[PDB]
């Protein structure tokens, strides 16, 4: 069970690193792939890359030896950098989701209004955002808790438990998580009224003749939202309900399942180059860089 | 299997009229765009005008004036009125449906093409 | 198949033993102590050779139970190497046992 637990966790480090890395390189590589929206997929693949790279394969230590061997600094550092990837992660899917909702209601006006300028300041802000939730509270003690507790696990370097005061917690998941996920939420559902509202245009001009009914297109465009949303929420959603949770009644949830929920929450990294990277010439690029 | 019909092309007069018309058959997503590309001889392929199925347009500078784009309320069928025609406008005239139907990419169709030629 | 332990044999059968021993808190005035004892049985025949079921009377030897602190009954200790692996208090089905042994005895 715990030899299953720990090929689990090889797999997921091989899947982020392997899918990741195929899509950096399929960008940079082929020209018909650096596209606006494909800017933003860059972003959120640095940013699962990182998480596969560094902040995967310290946490998977942990769970081995249960304990930290790299001492308070590098714990310190090691928690900064799941904060920074998690949150530009999950703030670049929310991104993705307002570009392609611009894209497909209102491609022209998207056109003229979303400049390769505008999305790398966009993509900026993110990261910027990322490292000002993570580093800075991190490094300058702002996300410590003053219960005695806390401060003994602060104190040994052989621990790097994830333990913050209320603020932090709560700021950290909103910024990181909350937000996006609303962000989401609405943006998605737009389309999905806009797509609904349409047909109903199409069956007033009709004249009634014909009613419209979900065709081949709208049943996978629909199932694509649903994977979208499915994944992100049924990942990231457990640990972040979790760990506000933490800061009100710490006993309620234990540990193991907090860090297991953590660990949903990274296959999401792994998840995400299958969802976003389907198009033909993804396809085509994937094939031509596996020889 | 989606499938553009393209007809309404031929040989015209210079300063008259012609009226294409694209009729797509197929499966395509509500959310789409319907449109018209152009390319003359020995040049590359341009955008002549498009339409969104919320009804929003895109004309290029040549054409602004004179051309109009339309669809079909009911069926997938975009129009394209070409008014004032000039010897300039002569190529081969392509009907195109980007689908949104996949939502982070869109999907072409490409129509087999329709002549036409203005003279003088 | 079930060893039946005392206060004395404890030392003998449980800390010294060779392999995994799921140790049982059980007592005669306990009814979810009766309701693990069928259950044991049949988990001692199908996990026959890769661990063995040993009982104890709480009433019978009241020495053992305060040295590892057992609250309820029944509480399932399992052992390795004389050494506390795992414990589980209160009654379970058969389908929830085989997953908490199952999944502990794979490592
Ligand atoms: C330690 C991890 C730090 C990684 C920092 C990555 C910065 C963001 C990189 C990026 O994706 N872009 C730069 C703007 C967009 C352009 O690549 C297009
Ligand atoms: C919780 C994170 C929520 C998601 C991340 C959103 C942050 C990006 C906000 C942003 O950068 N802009 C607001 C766009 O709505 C772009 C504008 O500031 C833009 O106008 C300027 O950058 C220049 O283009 C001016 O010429
Ligand atoms: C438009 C975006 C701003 C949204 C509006 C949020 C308004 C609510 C502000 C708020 O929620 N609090 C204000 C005061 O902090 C937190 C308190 O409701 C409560 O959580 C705290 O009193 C305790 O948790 C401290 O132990
Ligand atoms: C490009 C636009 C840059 C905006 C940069 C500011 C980001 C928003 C402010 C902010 O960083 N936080 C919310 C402010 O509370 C999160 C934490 O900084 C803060 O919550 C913690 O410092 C406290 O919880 C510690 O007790
Ligand atoms: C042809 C059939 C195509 C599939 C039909 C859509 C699948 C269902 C989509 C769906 O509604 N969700 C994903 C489940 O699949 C749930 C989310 O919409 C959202 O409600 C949750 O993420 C909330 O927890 C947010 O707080
Ligand atoms: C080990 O060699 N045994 C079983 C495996 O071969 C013998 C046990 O069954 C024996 O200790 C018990 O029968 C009694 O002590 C019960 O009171
Ligand atoms: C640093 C910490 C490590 C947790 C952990 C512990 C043990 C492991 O084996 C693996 C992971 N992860 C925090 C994830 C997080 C990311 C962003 C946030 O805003 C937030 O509040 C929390
Ligand atoms: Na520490």
């Amino acid at each position: 069970a715990a030899k299953v637990m720990s090929l689990l966790m090889a797999l997921v480090v091989l899947l982020i690193v392997a899918g990741n890395v195929l899509v950096i390189a399929a960008i940079g590589s082929t020209q018909r792939l650096q596209t606006l929206t494909n800017l933003f997929i860059t972003s959120l693949a640095c940013a699962d890359l990182v998480v596969g790279l560094l902040v995967v394969p310290f946490g998977a230590t942990l769970v081995v030896r249960g304990t930290w061997l790299w001492g308070s600094f590098l714990c310190e550092l090691w928690t900064s950098l799941d904060v920074l990837c998690v949150t530009a992660s999950i703030e670049t899917l929310c991104v993705i989701a307002i570009d392609r909702y611009l894209a497909i209601t209102s491609p022209f006006r998207y056109q003229s209004l979303m400049t390769r300028a505008r999305a790398k300041v966009i993509i900026c802000t993110v990261w910027a955002i990322s490292a000002l939730v993570s580093f800075l509270p991190i490094m300058m003690h702002w996300w410590r808790d003053e219960d005695p507790q806390a401060l003994k696990c602060y104190q040994d370097p052989g621990c790097c438990d994830f333990v913050t005061n209320r603020a932090y917690a709560i700021a950290s998941s909103i910024i990181s998580f909350y937000i996006p996920l609303l962000i989401m939420i609405f943006v998605y559902l737009r389309v999905y009224r806009e797509a609904k509202e349409q047909i109903r245009k199409i069956d007033r001009a009709s004249k009634r003749k014909t009613s419209r009914v979900m065709a081949m297109k709208e049943h996978k465009a629909l199932k694509t939202l649903g994977i979208i949303m499915g994944v992100f929420t049924l990942c990231w959603l457990p640990f972040f309900l979790v760990n506000i949770v933490n800061v009100f009644n710490r006993d309620l949830v234990p540990d193991w399942l907090f860090v297991a929920f953590n660990w949903l929450g990274y296959a999401n990294s792994a998840m995400n180059p299958i969802i976003y990277c389907r198009s033909p010439d993804f396809r085509k690029a994937f094939k031509r860089l596996l020889a | 299997q989606v499938q553009l019909q393209e007809s309404g092309g031929g040989l015209v007069q210079a300063g008259g009229s012609l009226r294409l018309s694209c009729a797509a058959s197929g499966s395509i997503f509500a959310l789409n765009i319907m449109g018209w590309y152009r390319q003359a001889p020995g040049k590359q392929r341009e955008l002549v005008a498009a339409i969104h199925s919320g009804g929003t347009t895109n004309y290029a500078n040549s054409v602004k004036g004179r051309f109009t784009i339309s669809r079909d309320n009911a069926a997938n069928t975009v129009y394209l009125q070409m008014n004032s025609l000039k010897p300039e406008d002569t190529a081969v005239y392509y009907c195109n449906v980007k689908d949104f139907g996949a939502i982070i990419y869109d999907y072409d169709y490409w129509g087999q093409g329709t002549q036409v030629t203005v003279s003088s | 198949k079930i060893i039946h332990l005392t206060d004395d044999s404890f030392d003998t059968d449980v800390l010294k033993a060779d392999g995994a021993i799921l140790v049982d808190f059980w007592a005669e005035w306990s009814g979810p102590s009766k309701m693990i004892a069928p259950i044991l049985d049949e988990i001692a025949d199908e996990y026959q050779g890769k661990l063995t079921v040993a009982k104890l009377n709480i009433d019978q030897n009241p020495g053992t139970a305060p040295k590892y602190g057992i609250r309820g009954i029944p509480t399932l200790l399992l052992f390795k190497n004389g050494e506390v692996a795992a414990t589980k208090v209160g009654a379970l089905s058969k389908g929830q046992l085989k997953e908490f042994l199952d999944a502990n005895l794979a490592e």
